[PDB]
This record gives C-alpha cells, structure tokens and sequence, in this order.
C-alpha cells in the first residue's frame, strides 16, 4: 500500500488545504471567494436591463461551472475527510452521520440545483447562502466565535446602552410628535415620528422628515444631544474591548510554556489510569496538581501567583532558620 | 458500599478520627509506602480539593475526588489539549516514536517498562501513528 | 403551621421570582415586558386610521387584561414581600410605610385607572411610565447605577468635552450666520444658525439648511473638522471607560477571597460586643484589623501590598540572621 | 468624665508619660494579661489608627477609637456584608446551625460557650433561622 | 486691627469663593454663568423680529445690570486679591503689574462699555468673549490644560490620522470630480468637489451634492469606506486616552504618600541652607536624595523599584550568610 | 582640506536639515509644504472661471519657481547625501544605484517637466504626487509604518468587523430592495439598493434614496440598528489600539537601560571575532547572553522576569541556610 | 578659583588620586566626622549624581552638584510643593506653630535649636503666619 | 568534517558520553582554563541554547550555535543597534576616541591592547571617525 500511502498522503495534504488555511496555501479559499464574488457581480449587473444576452450567457456559464465545481468540491471534501485509511471515510461517516453542518449543505445544494434546473429571488438568495457556505471557514464561526465572546463579556453594559437608548428614542419621538403634529405634515402619525427618531438618533439624518416649529426644534436638539451618544456606545464598547483583548493576547502568549506541563499531565493521567485505594487517592491528587499546572502556564497564572510563592518561600526560610535556631540552642547555645 | 470503601481509605490518613487530612496525615501515609513528597508538594495536593482553604481535606472533598477520578469533561479536554501540544499536523495523530520520546525525556519521565505498557495499550496503527483522542477517552471512561 | 410553612415557602419562591431575576426564572419579567411592548405596538398601530374597530377592540381587551394583571401583581408583591410570617406583611409595612418607590406606583396606577374609566396623550404617557414601571427592576436603577457610576468617574473630562463643544457650536453658528445672512434665506435669523450648527456638528446633517457662499462653506468645513470630534468624544470616553471597567471586574473577581476574612470579622465584632477599659481597647484594635482584612480581599488589595510585604518579610529574615550571628559570636566566635 | 477614663486607660499603655503607644507599650500590657500577639500583629493594630504613620498611637487617635467602637456606618455595612457571604438565599436570614458551623469552624474559632452565648443573644425564630441584620444593629448601637 | 482682621478674613473668604470653586460655594460661579446665558438667550430671541419693545427693554435692563455687576466684581476681585494686608493690594500690584490676564479683561470691559454707551455683531461678540471671561476659571485653562496635555501626548499619531485623512479627501475629491464633471451639475468645479468630499467623509452628508453616474457612485463608496474611519479616528484616540488617564489617576491617588517625604525635603533643604566644603557637599547629596524620594512617592515610583529592591535585599541576605559562612569555616570548620 | 572640511561640515548640516527633521530646523520642510499647498490653492481657485489672467500668471510663476526649486533640491540632496568625502557621493552611488525611491522621483520630475514644457488632470495629478513627494519624509512611511503596524496587530478582528458588516450590507440591501421594488422608484434595480445601503450603514444618509413603505422602513431601521455599529467598529478598534500603544510607549521608555548592555554586546562580539574550538564555543555562549541582555533592557524585560529571578534568588536563599546547616550538622550537631 | 576649591574638597574624598569617589571614599570621610550612614544610604547618595551608573562620582559630576546647590528651578518647585502639602487653605501660608510641629515631629526631626533658627530666619508676620514661598526663594538664591 | 570537529569539542565538555552538557561539565572545562564563572552565569549561558528547558545542551543545540556564530541577521541588527546607542548624529559614524572611551570604561572593559587591536582592525578615516556599520559586517561575515 506504499503507492496507496503516497496517494493518500497527497490526499490528506489537499484535505488540509481545503480545510485548514495556512500562510500561503489559501489559493483554494481565495478562488472560491472570487467565484462567489463574480457571480454576485453579474447578479448586480443584472436588473439594470443588461440581461438581454451578454449578462444571460454569463449567468448560464457561471451557473454551469459553479454547480460543477461545488459538486466535485463536496466529493473531494468527503473523500479526503480523514487520513490515508480508516479516517478517510470511516471517521467521515463518524462525523457526518449526525452533524448540523454536514448534510445540510448537501440539502441546500441539491434543492437549489433542483429549483434552477428541474426570479431574481431564487438566484440571489441562493448566492448569499453560498457566502454563508464560505462562512463555513473555521467551523462556520471563527469570526462568530470571536464576536460572540466579546459581546457576551460586555453583556450587562451593552444592555444598559441599548435600553437607555431605546427609552430616549420612544420618549423623544413622542414629545416631538406632539410638538409637530398640527403644523408639520411629516409627523402625520406616531409611527412617522418613530421613523424620524430612528433616523435622527442614529445620525443618519435623511432629511425627509424634519421639525419645523421652534418648540419641536428645541426638543429635537436636546434629545439628539442626549441620545446620539447612547446609540454610538455599542461601537465604542466593542472596539475598546477588542483592543484590550488583543493587548492581553500579547501578554499571555508571551508565556505559553507548556512543553513540560503537557508531558507531565499525560504522565500523571497514565499513571493514574494504570493503577487499575489509598495509593490510587494519591495518584488522583497528583493528577489534579498536574492538570492545574498545565492550565496555569497558558493563562491562569496571575499576579497573585507571584506573591503566592513569595509567602511560601519565606515560610520555608522561616522554617529552616527556626530549626537552625533550636539546633544551635541544643548544641552550641 | 463504594462510599464505605472510600471512608475506610480516608480513615488510614485520618487515623485519629478528626475528620480531616492535613499535610501530616497525607505525607505520613505516603512516606510509609516509600514516597518522598516535599512539604510544598503536600500543600499543593491538599489545596486542589480544599474548598474551605484551611489546609485540610474532609471526607466530602475526599469522596468527591475519588468518585470523579478523571471522568469529568474538564479532564478529558485538558488531557486532549496536552497531546495537541505535540501534534503539529493538527490531525489528531502522534507517532509512537514521538510519544515514546516525550514520555521518557520530558517531565516526570516514564520508565521504559511504563512507556512500553502505554504504547501497548494504545491501539497503534500499522504505520506507527497513535490516535490520541481515543486514547484520551479510554483514560476518561 | 407546617402546611402554612410550605405554602409560605412557595410564596417566598414566587416573591423572589417576581423580585430577583435568575438564570432561568425570568418568564414573569419577559411576559410583563411583552405585555407592555404589545400595548405600545397597538398604540403605534393606532393614529394611522386603524382604530376604527380592529385596533379599538384590541385596545379595550388589552387595557382590561393589563389593569387586571397589574392589580393582582401589586397584590402578590405586597402579599409576598417577606418570608413565611413576621416578614411577609410586617417588614412589608416596615418597607412601604415610607418609601419613594412603594406607594408612588400605587398612586400612578389608581390615577391612570381613574382617568381611563371614571386622547392619545393619556394612554401613551401612561404606557411609557409603565416602561418605567419595568425600569423598577434592580431597584429602578441597576442600569442607572452602572451608568451613573461611570459618568461620575469621568466627570471633569466629560465637562471638558461638553464645554469646548458648546463654545465651538456658538462661535461657529455666529460666524456662518454672518457669512450667510444676506444671500442665503435659510439663515434668516441667528436661531436658524444655531439649528444648522446643532444639526451639523452632531453629524446628522438633514440638509434643509446649508451654506451657499464660498466663505460660509469654508467656515463650515473648518468648524466641522474642529467640532465634530468634540461632539463625539462623550461616546468614546464612556465606551472606553466601560470596557476598562469590565476588564478590572475580571481582575478583581479573580481575587474575591472573602471567606475567612468575612468569618473572622463577625467573630471580632462579637468578641468586642460581648465585652460589655484596656481589655476593650485591645478588642477594638483587633476588630479594626479584621474589618480591613475583610474589605481588602474584595478590592483594596493592590500592588502596593506586594512591595510592602516584600520589605517586611525580607527584614524578618534579616533579623533572624542577626539572631543567628549574635549566637555564633557569643559562643564559637 | 468619659474622656478622663479613656485617658487613664491610655496611661496604662504609656506608663512613661511620653504621650504615645508603640508596639512595646501595647504588646507589654497585652502579654501581662496572658495574650501573645506577634510583632506583625502589634504593627497591624497600631497602623489601623496611626494617621501620622510613625508607628505610634497618640491620645487623640486613642480617644477617637474608644469613642467610636463599632457605632460607625462603615462598621455596620461591613459586618452586614460579612453575614451576606453566608446568606445564599439573599433574604437576610442565616440558620442557627449554619451560624454555629461558621463561628466554630472558620477563622479564629469561637469556643462552644462563646457561640452558645451568641446564639442565645440573637432572637432566634422558631424555625431556627436568624435575621442577622437586626443582629448587626444590636452590635452597632 | 482685630475688627480689621475679622473684616479682612471675611474678605479673604469671598476672595476664595470668587477665585477657587468648592463643593458647595459655587453659587457665584453659577450665577455669573446664568447671567451670561440669559443674555445670550435674549440675544438669540432677537433677530426674529421681537426686539420691537419686549426684547429691547430686556436688553437695556440686562446690559445695565451686567455692566454694574461686572464693574463691582472687578473691584472686589482686585480689592480682595490677597489676604488681610500686604497681600490684599500689594501682591495685587505684584500680580497685575505685568500679567497677560489681569489688565486685558479691563481693556475689553472698558472698550465694550465705550462702544455701547459712548449692530448685532458688537453685542454678541462681546457676549461670547464674556463666555471667555467665564473661561477664566482655573486660570483660563483648566479644561484647556487637560485637553492640551492629552492631545500633546498623542501627537505623532493624531498627525497620522489627520494626514492620511486629508490625502484621502484630496484624492477622492479629484477622482469623483473627474467622474462626475460632465453629467452632474453639482460638480461644476473642483472646489465643489472638495465641498462634497468634506461633507461626505465627515459623514454629515447634506445631500445637496451627490454622485449620479455609476462610476462616480462606486468611487464615492470605496473612498467613503476607506476614509470615513480616518476622519473618526481623532475622537476615538482622544476618548481612549481620556479613559486610560482616568484609570491611571486612580492608581496615582492610591499612592501620593508625601507625609514624611514632604517634611524630610524641607529639613534637608534647611540643613543645607544653614551650612552658610566637604561637609556642605554631603548635605547637597542628602538634599538630592530627599528631593527624589519626595517626587517618587507622587508618581516616579515604578515597578522597576520593586525589582531593583528585590535584588538588593536578596543580596543583603546572601551577604549575611556569606559573612557567617566564612566565620563558621574559620572557627568550627 | 581644512576649508574643505568646514564646507563639507556645513554641507552635512544642510543634509540633516533636508533629511532628518528636528525640534527647530523644520523650516525647509514647512516651506516645501507651503509651496505645494499654495500650488494646490491656485489649482482649486482655477476651474471656477478665474484662470482668465490672474490665476494663469500665478500658475506660470509658481510652475517656474517650483521646477527651479525642486531641481536644485534634488541636486543638493544627492550632492550632500553623505558626509565630507567618500560618503557625500560614494555612498550616494551606493544608495541610489538600486533604490525604489531614488531614481523614481527623478523619472517623475523629468516626465512631468516634459509634459508641461515639451488639461487640469496633468497639473493636478502631478501636484498630488508631489504631496507624495512630501510623503517621502521618514522614508516615505513614518506614518505609514505606524499605521501598518497597528492595523496588522488587530488583523483578525478588523476582518471580523469588515466581514460581518459586508454581510449585513448585502443582505439588508436585498431585503429592502424586495420590499421597495414595486412602489418606490428610487429602488429601481438592486444596484440602487446597494447604493442606498452603503450610504445608510455608513451613516452618511444623503436622503436621495429612502424607503417609503412601512415594511421597508421597518427593515431599514432594524438593519441600521444592527449594522451601523459594524461599520463604525474599525475606527473604535484602531483608536483604542492607538491609545494603548501610547500608554505602553510610556511604560517601556521609562526603562531604556541600555548603557552597560549596549557597550557589553560590542565587547563580547569583538572578543568572539578576535578568536579567529572549546574556547570559541564559550565566547559564543557569552556573546548570546550579551545579545539577550541588550535586547531585554529595551522591551523583553517584563513582569515574568521578576518572578524568574525571584525563584532563582530565593532558592539560593533556601540553599544558603542549607550550606550553613550542613556545616553545623557535620561539626557541632 | 571656585573650581580649584571644589577640586581640593573632591581630593579629600579621593585621596588616592583615582579621579573617583566610591562608597568607600565617601563613607570614610563621613564617619571621620562622626556621621554613620548605612551602605544603602551611601549608594543612594552616589546614585543621585552618577550618570555613568558605575557606582562612582567623578570630578565633573562633583563640580556640577557643588556649583548648582539648590539654585535650580526643579529644587525651587519641589521645595515649594513640599510646603504646599501642609497648606490646606491654598493661600501660600503656614502657621509658625504648624511649621514647628512638622519640623520637629516628622521625618529627620529638627532639634529645638535648629527649628528656632529656622523660624527666626523666616520673616514671621504678626499673626504668626509664614509665607513659605518667599522662604523658598531665600533657600534658592 | 566540520561536524566531526564540533563533536570532538563537544566531547571535551561531555567526557562521560551522556550526550549533554550541564553547568558541571561547562564550568569544569572553563575553570580548567583559569576562567571563574559563577553558577548563575553558567545557567544563563546554557539557557541561551537549551530548547528542552531541562538545563542541558545537547549536540544538535551545540552544533547549531557553533555553525551560526554571529552570522545571523539578528546578530548583525543587534550589534548595529548597540553602536547606534553611541551615535548621536545618526550618520553611522563614531569617533575613534569615543569608541576607545566606551570600550575601556563601560561594561566588561577591554584592556588597552584589546582596544588597540580593535581600532587597528577598523579602517579608520583620516579625521578619526569610524564607520561602524561596515565594522559590523566584518564581524558578521
Ligand atoms: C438601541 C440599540 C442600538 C444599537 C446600535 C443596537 N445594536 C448594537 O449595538 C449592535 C452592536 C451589537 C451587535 C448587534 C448590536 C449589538 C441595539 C441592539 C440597540
Ligand atoms: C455638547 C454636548 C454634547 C453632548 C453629546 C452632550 N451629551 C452627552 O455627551 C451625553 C452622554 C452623557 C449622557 C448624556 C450626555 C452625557 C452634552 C451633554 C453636551
Ligand atoms: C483631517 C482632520 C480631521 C479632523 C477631525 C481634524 N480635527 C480633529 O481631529 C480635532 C480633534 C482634535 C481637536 C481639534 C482637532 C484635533 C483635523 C485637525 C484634521
Ligand atoms: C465593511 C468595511 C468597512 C470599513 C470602514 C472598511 N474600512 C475600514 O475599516 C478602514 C479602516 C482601516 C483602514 C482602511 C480600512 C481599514 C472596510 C475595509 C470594510
Ligand atoms: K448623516
Ligand atoms: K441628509
Ligand atoms: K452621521
């Protein structure tokens, strides 16, 4: 199986390149991205009366090549899922037998193919779900993981921002609606007032609806000065959290000393496992010490750690000098 | 009955019946078996299960540790993260010879016979590559 | 009173669920929120000529159910105020006998009920004060507490931002008003100029008022480039303060070691109290040491501590060597 | 007259009439009564009231501490915060048996007789639950 | 002079209240502010055809009371400049004999009084320079000091922001002007294009000038996505710098331990001064040590100090053992 | 060559002033900047029908003086490239023989001169490339270096911002286009919808295109509230990163202890070099220790370093007592 | 001539003619006059003027310190800041009795005779209040 | 053959054939030649090339250090940065007399004969100024 081994090795290489991006071998990713982007480009070039023949033939040829390439890419993905053998297809079955990302893409692909073969909505909404197909990267959520973590960290306080902002929106919309209800015809209803308030406090300011009386103008100016900031807080909070997290990433990756702790942990786990009561209880305690030291070296190590061993070291010092003092007493005096 | 067997082991440490294990009781039993922990190692061990922070292990803490062993999800994840330190490919595999080097040359090195039993227990592939994530589930079962 | 005890225990459970939110038992909160939101929804769906019959019957049924539910909720709140007995109603009296949040809600509820039973303004302004009734959460001010703390921390410097921004507003409005007073009819008065300046520097930019001469355009561009940032500082300052405070919350929650310090404080306080002059003075000093150690663990623990305790321990070690040295000198040499 | 009685206690520490209490004067009176503070404990005690930072207590600082005892609002809040550590329900109650466990098993443990007097002094409810916030006001009155 | 002393003491009190604000005695400040604000209020209520008689009489009465109050306030300020005597007027002369803030306000006051007594421009520009007269607070620059410090700290990097933003402005304005020069009449000239670019990149977006061709629209969208952020950086940079400085202020006030260092420094300075060569050289060296320790406590004390002192103290301890070791080897062996 | 030496010394002075800016000798820089700025000023004053004669003669005289001054400045730059001799022209040849910034400016200068001598596009695009000629400062990239470093540091996370923002743009544009396709004529095509979406989510909000139905308005409001922040994140992220980097610059320049490490590294390198096997291997190890200590002082020295040396030093301390202990036990007991 | 007189003082420290003053030379001259600095105090003193960082004072550093004394603007500002610590009014005044308390009770306390000369030298007002900013200029002149 | 000559030097340190160099082996060879490193200096030296972090140098690490010497780009940059500390003009020059002062007065001072050979080896200009960046390339070649 040596020739089989080499072919399977090339196959695992292509599996990584289609699965894990690297510094240089991102050409498959960038070309899939370019395919989807170009398809969206002729989709937007359509609907301006150019699909006569030049956009239409391009649509046909691109749909043809796209269906072909994604078919073979799905084939190659499943066919290279694992390593040489017993992983290539077997943990392939193990993974896609029940996965919320494996067969769903197949269902989408076949459904869209059936719809197209046997208006703008189908084509386009298929394409954007294909930009989700390229969201797939890093298990569909690398960026989503990052963003979710940072949002969740600042939860209560984003909530403060949103909730105060929404109260200001409602109450300002109401007050300006009352002040402008008679004269200005822009503020026909209260729903119009909410449209105006949303466009104002976000600082878009289309200008289609605008206060005309002086009372309404004064109210709008006050509530703008008071609520515009609340609608801009979330961006500031998230951006600052982002920058701080990057700085901390530097701080902690400067440590990353898990060469020996890694080995140590596997060794304490093997020694505990191989036991199979007091002797076992001791191995469990040592395993738990090794698991902690293994986490610590990455990031749990803190500034309290510095003085945790300071006190310990001084306690050792105290112990040995006290033993020495009593020793002297016993012999010399 | 499993609780009573844990209690009987706990009482070997706490021979006075005080309901607690300090560094004295723990280290005394350990040295009787020919082990030689340091004082700082005995403090670290007790600190891993001492929620009261008073330097003791009581029976509820002892029972929890003994019932749990390595079966928890935190243990499975951290052990798997330790193997991944030595998996540069990222494919969940490690060579038998590379496992042997790490086990006998880093940390609290395994003896040759220890590491021989460890490689025998992993269902090694014909190439000589070890799927360590199924090795982690056997130690967490 | 065992059956009474169990009923009172279920009653205290419902008191917490209506009073303190938790990870899962927020259904009462979310349903009160949904009630108020749906009422606001048909309020906004009104005033577009749909209150003919379909919005009007919905208004009647929602006002009916709302009056009923808030009546019983007030009843249950006061009736479950405390624990089983002596707290259920007695510290209920103790709390609402004089409270700026207890009977005021009752006054509002009864006044609105009287107004409705026996235009848009009454209904809506009642509803938004009901969104304040759901502000009630966390004593009416959890979000308000957080926001107030962070604003107060950055007081002088928000003041700088506001004050420079307002000077730029005034002076720019004046200069553009002078430059545009003759030709442009938008800048009829100086009050018009302030309206334009407020809309410009906040970057809303409706576009109803706009400089037309080149001198006015140049002045507007300069003052925009100079003041837009000042009107955007408060959001940046508050957002960064928010993110920093979250990071610090992590840092200090990592300590949070007030188990033994809290336990020892109660003991030193009891020992001092049970004294009832030199013996008492000593117990007061020990009480004050225990109160500090109890606070410190939460947050006053700083980096100054590290430096201090190093010096202390180093000198203890040095003093022990001095003892050892004098011994040697006395006996051996 | 209350000031003169504080002055007479202050003079037991400062027997030389120097107007100050150092660790020597404080610790000497304490050990005469059979107490055995450490040097670091004597420094902490003096530091709580030494505004000048020179390691002494003068009479104005002594008088302030004696006049105040625990009556201040900072003391009432911090003592109440300490009880709340052990109130998971958040209802301002703690069980008599839970108070007994914490008082005799954590920190500078109370003796059985000390803790018996403490539970007698709190107006315990028939269930066995203690309202500690009214317990805090009795110690801050 | 005891009655004189008491009157002068009340006079120094009023000097501080008119000079240094405090937690409660800000009523003079807030009333001067209210006077200027109300004057600006009727100034803006003018120029809308209401100065017929009701705004005009108000203008007369307010100008009367304002001239009167600022005259007496200048009198009281100079007349209470110092303490009881030798400071009240003498260091008054010492201060205003040559000061860029003393007699200039007098010149402004007398010039405006001459102009009014013996159009809108004079009145208003006088009033806003009076808002500068209330800028006077904290030597005309408390807020200005703060803002200048923070701006100067981030100089090079604000420069980066400004300069990249201005390049994008110029180059984008040019490209869109070329793309829109023929069809669109908004982009008549290149100066029009700069007006459009300034209004766009600052995100005001009046909407009076707007690209119409697709090429111009694409260019505008690209350059907007690329330059809007650069015009918003300065606010973000300054806001984050502000928040960081506040956090650091917390840490600086945690220290500030100049109880003994203050005395120590005055003592070493007096001892050096009272010397009046080797004896003097020693007192100079000790003075320089005391000056450093005096500064350090406030802010220069850093983390380096701790590390340095660890090494020092550890080596003291090691040297202690070393001396003892040699002794032991000499006698005992 | 003493007179030659003095003339060459003045020449090297002028080389630095034209090459490296300083605190005071920036007049050449500011005058070149003023020249380019004034040329751009009359360029913008053109194209409004003023190039009749007054702008045209100014154009001629400015082009004349500009060509002359840049010719002589290029001459002086190359002619003062180095020091007195062997550097003035020789490392001049060494530098410009192959440099991506040396002869390219010459090519640009000669090409523009040929074009002008023997419409608006040539003149202006030449001028802006001359603002790039003043970009030249700090090797064309001081600001560019700074900005690139900070952008690259926050790469993955800017990517998150951009990518989520672009998805929201696409999907919102599509949904509003569908909701507004029939009634509103602004949303004729989907490309129009993208124009509207870009102008909205960036918060420019021209107002030329605007939703009119209630469904479209609701969708626009929701997607605005959801995506506006994503288009504002990059500014917040970069600004916070900027401020943090400044703070860290303070922190680390407070160290800068390269006095002895600087000198010691050159010594270990010379000693290793002058060796020319075991003796050499020792000098290599010492060289590597000196190179590290030399880097460390600048910035690798951190808080981990403190604990590293704590462990080392305190273990020495523990063993110092043990040295004395072994002695005592072996003799006295 | 002023430089030569500084050189003659410098040579009392550096008696060997090595051109440097270490802790040995500095501390030896000081103890001959009956002073008793510690080693850490001798290191701090030398470090204030040792730009080379090698633990020595050379003649250029010695001459700079001697020529400058307290006349520099940094000295005037810091001394004035030290007085302001004890000026709560912020009016640039301090009481004669308050100056006396701080000088004889904090820090390296002045003797009674030292502090008597200091209060005599300040032109005390009839109230008993001292304008310390003109006191700072007399020491920086 | 170059590898074999490195191996023969490596074996002088590791005379036992254990394949490692500890502080014992390194320091023993050094002191035999009359050098006197401290223990902390021997640990720093080994730590510069000990990737395993176990306090040893193995032959692959030894060979890498010997093959590389100072030829790497990191060495060229850092040495050039060290000269630039003493180049205030920023022109890439340093005076012969200034180089002499720094080499014999700072750090592990060069002897007169060492520094004489160093200034002879730099192609000094007639003024007396040294272009140190070409001096750095001669040591990195
Ligand atoms: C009032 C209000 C104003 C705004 C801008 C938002 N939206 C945000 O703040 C966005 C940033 C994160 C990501 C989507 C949200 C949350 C909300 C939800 C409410
Ligand atoms: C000039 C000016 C500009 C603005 C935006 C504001 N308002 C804010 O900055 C808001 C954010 C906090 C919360 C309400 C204020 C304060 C003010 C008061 C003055
Ligand atoms: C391109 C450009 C864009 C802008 C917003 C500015 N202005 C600012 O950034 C303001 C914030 C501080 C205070 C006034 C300046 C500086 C400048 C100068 C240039
Ligand atoms: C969606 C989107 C939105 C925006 C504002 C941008 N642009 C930025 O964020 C600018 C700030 C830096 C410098 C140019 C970029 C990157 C991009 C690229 C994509
Ligand atoms: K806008
Ligand atoms: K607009
Ligand atoms: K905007």
């Amino acid at each position: 199986s040596a020739a089989h081994k080499r072919y399977r090795r090339l196959q695992n290489w292509v599996y990584n390149v289609l699965e894990r991006p690297r510094g240089w071998a991102f050409v498959y990713h960038v070309f899939i991205f370019l395919l989807v982007f170009s398809c969206l480009v002729l989709s937007v070039l359509s609907t301006i009366q150019e699909h006569q023949e030049l956009a239409n033939e391009c649509l046909l040829i691109l749909e043809f090549v796209m269906i072909v390439v994604f078919g073979l890419e799905y084939i190659v993905r499943v066919w290279s899922a694992g390593c040489c053998c017993r992983y290539r297809g077997w943990q392939g079955r193990f993974r896609f037998a029940r996965k919320p990302f494996c067969v769903i893409d197949f269902i989408v692909f076949v459904a869209s193919v059936a719809v197209i073969a046997a208006a703008t909505s189908a084509l386009r909404s298929m394409r954007f779900l294909q930009i989700l197909r390229m969201v797939r990267m890093d298990r569909r959520g690398g960026t989503w993981k990052l963003l979710g973590s940072v949002v969740y960290a600042h939860s209560k306080e984003l909530i403060t921002a949103w909730y105060i902002g929404f109260l200001v929106l409602i109450f300002a919309s109401f007050l300006v609606y009352l002040a402008e209800k008679d004269a200005n015809s822009d503020f026909s209803s209260y729903a119009d007032s909410l449209w105006w308030g949303t466009i104002t406090l976000t600082t878009i300011g289309y200008g289609d609806k605008t206060p005309h009386t002086w009372l309404g103008r004064v109210l709008a100016a006050g509530f703008a000065l008071l609520g515009i900031s609340f609608f801009a807080l979330p961006a500031g909070i998230l951006g600052s959290g982002f920058a701080l997290k990057v700085q901390e990433q530097h701080r902690q990756k400067h440590f990353e000393k898990r060469r020996m702790p890694a080995a140590n942990l596997i060794q304490a786990a093997w020694r505990l496992y191989s036991t199979d009561t007091v002797i076992r209880s001791i191995r469990i305690l040592k395993f738990l010490v090794a698991k902690r030291k293994f986490k610590e070296t990455l990031r749990p190590y803190d500034v309290k750690d510095v003085i945790e061993q300071y006190s310990a070291g001084h306690l050792d010092m105290l112990g040995r000098i006290k033993s020495l003092q009593t020793r002297v007493d016993q012999i010399v005096g | 009955e499993q609780i009573a067997e844990f209690k009987e082991a706990f009482s070997l440490f706490d021979k006075d019946g005080d309901g607690t294990i300090t560094t004295k009781e723990l280290g005394t039993v350990m040295r009787s078996l020919g082990q030689n922990p340091t004082e700082a190692e005995l403090q670290d061990m007790i600190n891993e299960v001492d929620a009261d922070g008073n330097g003791t292990i009581d029976f509820p803490e002892f029972l929890t540790m003994m019932a749990r062993k390595m079966k928890d999800t935190d243990s499975e994840e951290e052990i798997r993260e330790a193997f991944r330190v030595f998996d540069k490919d990222g494919n969940g595999y490690i060579s038998a010879a590379e496992l042997r080097h790490v086990m006998t040359n880093l940390g609290e090195k395994l003896t040759d016979e220890e590491v021989d039993e460890m490689i025998r227990e992993a269902d090694i592939d014909g190439d000589g590559q070890v799927n360590y994530e199924e090795f982690v589930q056997m130690m967490t079962a």
